[PDB]
């Protein structure tokens, strides 16, 4: 009827800026390995992390580009970008800007400074400038999630591989715990080898956080469809679609519903814009004034 | 008779997947059957997975 | 000379390291070799071939 | 920013005091995580 005994994040050796060792007190017997699989297993898979998932660079259209003045090609940018480590407040996507004119490297410190974004290794380099007259202007898209989720996993814009997960190695050690009562405790020691996004003890009580969730106990059509389709697959004009949506008809449906004369009532539509509707609704065995009796059920 | 011919480049990435092929220089070759997540790779003391 | 190199390598000079099972934690029965070797990805790729 | 968490659940009871129960749904590594902590766990606590 010995109750066990917990153990509480007691020790937190930095051995650098983004290498630890935390270090959890009194552990009965073979819960080392277990905790330190568990726990392991969380942090090497389902630690949340900032990525970059898209970019935009100026005179670029496709990534197989290469820039004039630069002296890496747009694929060797991107995967550049692809280690850019960034820290941001309470947000799940951020824009960066990033200008740069003259000669040498562009690294992450050349971004521009955001108030929320924190840019763990600023001397990142994201880039080379050959002439004096080169620059490059860029939207770096940086967001939050889980994970690696490459860019097939899917406009004159780039995708890059997300590696979310801010963690690169994790190491632990089951050791012999100290204090002269009881004496067969043990201590596990989790060494971490992160890029700097996420603090240990925090790592440390999510993963947990994980596990416990994990955990959480255990326990023993008629009518046609193109009715809900969006006024946009009409295809009507800009000016139609958007004097439409300004009357809050958003689909299909909605507009077959109005008749000329509520139409024509409105605003900002015309005889033109009337005349063209009643000739995109006819074109597909539609028109104004259907009666629908039922909008909507569900 | 040929009025006009356009060609298109198409640029493709391809990665690793199961059914690929890859070998050695010393005649050791095999299809991938398997991508296992990191934490299920065998893995040195230090935490290195292989 | 193998050996001298793993001796400033730091060894083990068999070139056998002990190995954990991600899967469990416990660690492989025996020592098992680990090193680095060169790989290439061949022509032959199940996109193609599928 | 969530994760797959309980779904779907079967018992298989090969007998009177032999079971199979199951857990769907957990994101892919989770069945070795959970395996051998609750593994760990009953084999000895």
């Amino acid at each position: 009827v010995t109750e066990f005994l917990k153990p509480r994040l007691v020790d937190i050796e930095q051995v650098s800026s983004t290498h630890a060792k935390v270090t959890l007190e009194p552990l009965e017997r073979g819960f080392g390995h277990t905790l330190g699989n568990a726990l392991r297993r969380i942090l090497l898979s389902s630690m949340p992390g900032c990525a970059v998932t898209e970019v935009e660079i100026d005179g670029v259209l496709h990534e197989y580009s290469t820039k004039e003045g630069v002296q890496e090609d747009i694929l060797e940018i991107l995967l550049n970008l692809k280690g850019l480590a960034v820290r941001v407040q309470g947000k799940d996507e951020v824009i960066l800007t990033l200008n740069k004119s003259g000669i040498g490297p562009v690294t992450a410190a050349d971004i521009t400074h955001d108030g929320d974004v924190e840019i763990v290794k600023p001397q990142h380099v994201i880039c080379h400038l050959t002439d004096e007259n080169a620059s490059i202007s860029m939207r770096i898209k940086v967001q939050r999630g889980r994970g690696y989720v490459p860019a097939s996993t899917r406009i004159g814009r780039l995708l890059v591989d997300a590696c979310y997960s801010p963690v690169e190695r994790i190491a632990y050690n089951v050791e012999a715990a100290r204090v002269e009562q009881r004496t067969d405790l043990d201590k596990l020691v989790i060494e971490m080898e992160t890029n700097g996004t996420i603090d240990p003890e925090e790592a440390i009580r999510r993963a947990a956080t994980i596990l416990a969730e994990q955990l959480e106990a255990f326990v023993d059509p008629e009518f046609d469809p193109i009715l809900l389709r969006p006024v946009d697959d009409l295809e009507l004009t800009v000016r139609s679609a958007n004097c439409l949506k300004a009357e809050a008809i958003h689909y299909i449906g909605d507009l077959v519903q109005r008749t000329e004369v509520e139409l024509l009532k409105t605003p900002n539509l015309g005889k033109k814009s009337l005349t063209e509707i009643k000739d995109v609704l006819a074109s597909r065995g539609l028109s104004l004034g259907m009666r629908l009796e039922n909008w909507p059920p569900a | 008779g040929v009025l006009k011919i356009v060609k298109v480049y198409l640029a493709v990435k391809r990665r690793i997947q199961p059914g690929d092929k890859m070998a050695g220089r010393h005649g050791n070759k095999g299809v991938i059957s398997k991508i296992n997540p990191i934490e299920d790779m065998p893995y040195d003391e230090n935490g290195t997975p292989v | 000379e193998i050996k001298e190199l793993l001796k400033l390598g730091d060894l083990p000079t068999s070139g056998q390291i002990r190995l954990y099972d991600g899967r469990t934690g416990e660690q492989f029965e025996r020592p098992v070799t680990v090193g680095y070797m060169y790989m290439l990805k061949l022509n032959h790729l199940v996109d193609d071939k599928m």
